[PDB]
């Protein structure tokens, strides 16, 4: 092509990504191989992607630029991030993110995020590493390929979906409907993460992710989650843990601060908080803007 | 009512203007025909339900059929082609378990190859520059009945049956926006069945009044009268079962009486 391969980023199963420059005009970009290699022709993934991704422009969103596609080849070319929310938080693990950078990240997702769901989008695949930083200080919310375009009301949907860590407890708990309020759960647990520089719940199984949540949030019943015990794989043989202190799970936040995160981690999905409200809430009113 | 409700309105209000086909292409077109386009649509109806795929994904198809007809012209034997990749993308785009490809070749007889089947899939990604995400009725009518203070699923199944019946003629349906069609057989389904009228609560969310959904009423009030008539019955059938309450037995009002 006009690219250069400058160098390899990394392989999924989704497909090869390589940082590379357009020889003719310099711009540096993200080139994702999608692996064709296909008994049924386009992934959905990648046609997905593409059709969701041509639709929103956002700031907070990254740049699909060009889209490749002959046969048996298909290259997706995207704005070259510098770094990740998870790389950042590595290279922070000691020191520490400053507060009003966390604010300002969270800001920033928070509003990519509303303007997917306002646009029927959800994500459905929030964690760290799709989480891309640039050099001007905007952070992005990129890999729409596990999306969906989504219906007023909803229907039932994709199960498996949402790494383990970001799985929200309906969809462990295996509800009919899920909705908006999945990605929601996502930001909720990596505010935290940015917080204390460690994953909130790192379970190594499903039943080991309810019970990391259970710890720390309470076990849910009737009373906080109306129809919680009626559902597919709820057991009535849950330890009873009791509700931890903000305070002591994430102690460097304010008042302001704990009030949001508990509202981000609402059990019952009806009372979590959406993108939108969560933008009007106290603890960004004095948040700053991107800046280098 | 959910979160976003009224902003995800407005944004799909802005798309049906542009996701809209070419008004007037099939006289552009000069091997293929309203009548021709019909037989494909009703055709694409069976398969939706021998695989038993969702209302959405059928209107999706029609929708990029209707939009690549716009760009390209195509010879009779090859409509059923472009309306087998259209439903392969609609698939993939909306359902969690769409048919593999083999099982589309499957349904079109050998008509076409497994080669050809995808070919066609690449061809139409490009025409439509995969822009997959269109406004279709269906989206606009699960909108409108939330604003039903009774639910009623009768008014429900009627609406979207006469929803689906607007796919099927080219003439007159490709003059109206997806939400007016949507206003006007909602409309009709609450008429024939309880007698009300287009709620005061949908005129405020739409802007669309009773009256200026009047060209579009007259249209459907006259497709639904002569359905039984219609050579094309797929729709009619799939409207029997009593997953749809049997509404498309019911008789319809002589007079609409805005
Ligand atoms: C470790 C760093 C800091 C090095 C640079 C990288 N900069 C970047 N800029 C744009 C994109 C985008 F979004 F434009 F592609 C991507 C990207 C997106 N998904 C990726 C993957 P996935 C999650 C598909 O596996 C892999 C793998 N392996 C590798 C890269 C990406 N990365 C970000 N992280
Ligand atoms: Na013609
Ligand atoms: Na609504």
């Amino acid at each position: 092509e006009n690219f250069q391969k400058v160098d390899f980023l990394g392989e999924g199963q989704f497909g090869v990504v390589y940082k590379a420059r357009n020889k003719l005009t310099g711009e540096v970009v993200a080139l994702k191989k999608i692996r064709l290699d296909e008994t049924e022709g386009v992934p959905s993934t990648a046609i997905r992607e593409i059709s969701l991704l041509k639709e929103l422009n956002h700031p907070n969103i990254i740049k699909l630029l060009d889209v490749i596609h002959t046969e048996n080849k298909l290259y997706l070319v995207f704005e070259f991030m510098e770094t990740d929310l998870e790389v950042f938080m590595d290279a922070s693990a000691l020191t520490g993110i400053p507060l009003p950078l966390i604010k300002s990240y969270l800001f920033q997702l928070l509003q990519g995020l509303a303007f997917c769901h306002s646009h029927r989008v959800l994500h459905r695949d929030l964690k760290p590493n799709n989480l891309l930083i640039n050099t001007e200080g905007a952070i992005k919310l990129a890999d729409f390929g596990l999306a969906r375009a989504f219906g007023v009301p909803v229907r039932t949907y994709t199960h498996e979906v949402v790494t383990l860590w970001y799985r929200a407890p309906e969809i462990l708990l295996g509800c009919k409907y899920y909705s908006t309020a999945v990605d929601i759960w996502s930001l909720g647990c990596i505010f935290a993460e940015m917080v204390t520089r460690r994953a909130l719940f790192p379970g190594d199984s499903e039943i080991d992710q309810l019970f990391r949540i259970f710890r720390t949030l309470g076990t849910p019943d009737e009373v906080v989650w109306p129809g919680v015990t009626s559902m597919p794989d709820y057991k009535p043989s849950f330890p009873k843990w009791a509700r931890q202190d903000f305070s002591k799970v994430v102690p460097p936040l304010d008042e302001d601060g704990r009030s949001l995160l508990s509202q981000m981690l609402h059990y019952d999905p009806n009372k979590r908080i959406s993108a939108k409200a969560a933008l009007a809430h106290p603890f960004f009113q004095d948040v700053t803007k991107p800046v280098p | 009512v959910p979160d976003y409700h009224e902003d995800i309105h407005t944004y799909l209000r802005e798309m049906e203007v542009k996701c809209k086909p070419k008004v007037g292409y099939m006289k552009k077109q000069p091997d293929i025909t309203n009548s021709m386009r019909a037989i494909l649509v009703d055709w694409l109806v069976e398969v939706g339900e021998e695989y038993k795929l969702q209302n959405e994904t059928l209107h999706l198809a029609v929708n990029y059929i209707d939009r690549f007809l716009s760009s390209m012209s195509v010879l009779r034997g090859k409509l059923q082609l472009v309306g087998t990749a259209a439903m392969l993308l609609a698939s993939k785009f909306e359902e969690i378990y769409p048919p593999e490809v083999a099982e589309f070749v499957y349904i079109t007889d050998d008509t076409y190859t497994k080669k050809q089947v995808l070919r066609m899939e690449h061809l139409v990604l490009k025409v439509l520059t995969f822009d997959l995400a269109a406004p279709t009725v269906n989206q606009f009518l699960t909108q409108y009945f939330l604003h039903q203070q009774p639910a009623n699923c009768k008014v429900e199944s009627l609406a979207m049956f006469l929803g689906e019946l607007s796919l099927i003629d080219a003439d007159p349906y490709l003059k109206y926006l997806p939400s007016v069609i949507a206003g006007a057989a909602f409309h009709l389904a609450l008429y024939t069945v309880t007698g009300q009228s287009w709620p005061e609560s949908l005129i405020r969310k739409t802007g669309y009044t009773l009256e200026s959904l009047k060209p579009c009423l007259m249209d459907l009030h006259q497709t639904y009268l002569k359905a039984p008539q219609h050579a094309q019955q797929s729709i009619r059938e799939k409207y029997k079962n009593s997953k749809y309450h049997g509404v498309s037995l019911l008789n319809p009002p002589e007079t609409l009486n805005l």
